[PDB]
């Protein structure tokens, strides 16, 4: 769905 | 303004691809775009409008090494595998008979994916899947059995904003390796942070979807052995 790592 | 990001992130990965260069940019650039197209059908749209299923199908392609580059565009695909009104876009010869090989790819942050688009796409029956029915048949049992031989991650490889997707593939009995990727999705992610998802699980209604699944006549052992794994932590977050 989403990617966990952020930015 | 959000479809000129696509598709200069889609741009980014065109030049990355184009000079077959791995590097934090464009795993930063699959990473944005897996995010945009996440419970977004209309940023999966554009993706598809912008080429962009032929454009990573060249990524998996020029990067057959590359699990982080794999996961994140397989990351992407599993979005637009979650559209219906995008099926007949993926359902494309060789970008399945990729996808299926990725499927038994060890890395399980890759065939985790692989499977997830494998199993959206079985899901939608066997009209739907205008490709070799041969295949499609040698997937449901492969999805299957590639996903038992799955190790638990080590981490967190995907973050969900909703179950939603999950729950129509709960409902494949006929394909039991479609609802065996939902409860295993679901039992990684919950297992994996339970802070987020098992409140969010149940305010969907996956326990309900979870106990039909359980308690149901026809259940393969897998699909239900899971289900109880998940349900054991959504019992145990309920008291």
């Amino acid at each position: 769905g989403y990617i966990n790592v952020f930015a | 303004s959000e479809l000129f990001i696509v598709r200069q992130l889609l741009q980014i990965v065109k030049q990355k691809t184009n000079q077959n260069s791995v590097d934090t940019t464009l795993k930063f650039t699959l990473s944005a775009l897996w995010n945009l197209t996440d419970e977004s059908p209309t940023t999966c749209r554009h993706f598809i409008e912008n080429q962009g299923l032929e454009l990573f199908m060249r990524v998996l392609e020029s990067f057959p090494t590359e699990s982080s580059i794999q996961q994140k565009v397989l990351g992407l695909l599993n979005n637009i595998a979650e559209v219906q009104e995008l099926h007949s876009e993926l359902m494309w010869k060789d970008f399945i008979d990729h996808i299926s090989s990725l499927l038994h790819s060890v890395e399980v942050e890759v065939s985790y994916f692989a499977a997830g688009i494998i199993a959206h796409l079985i899901s939608r029956g066997e009209q739907a899947w205008t490709l070799s029915r041969s295949q499609r048949n040698s997937l449901l049992d492969d999805l299957h059995s590639a996903i038992l031989k799955w190790p638990t991650p080590e981490c967190e490889m995907v973050a969900y904003r909703s179950f939603n997707p999950f729950f129509p593939l709960l409902g494949c009995f006929t394909t039991p390796g479609v609802q065996l990727w939902a409860v295993w999705a679901m039992q990684h992610v919950c297992s994996k942070n339970p802070s987020r998802y098992c409140s969010m699980l149940i305010e969907e209604g996956g326990l309900q979807h979870l106990y039909n699944i359980k308690d149901h006549e026809h259940t393969d052992p897998h699909v239900q052995q899971i289900a109880v794994a998940i349900l054991d932590s959504l019992e145990k977050h309920i008291v």
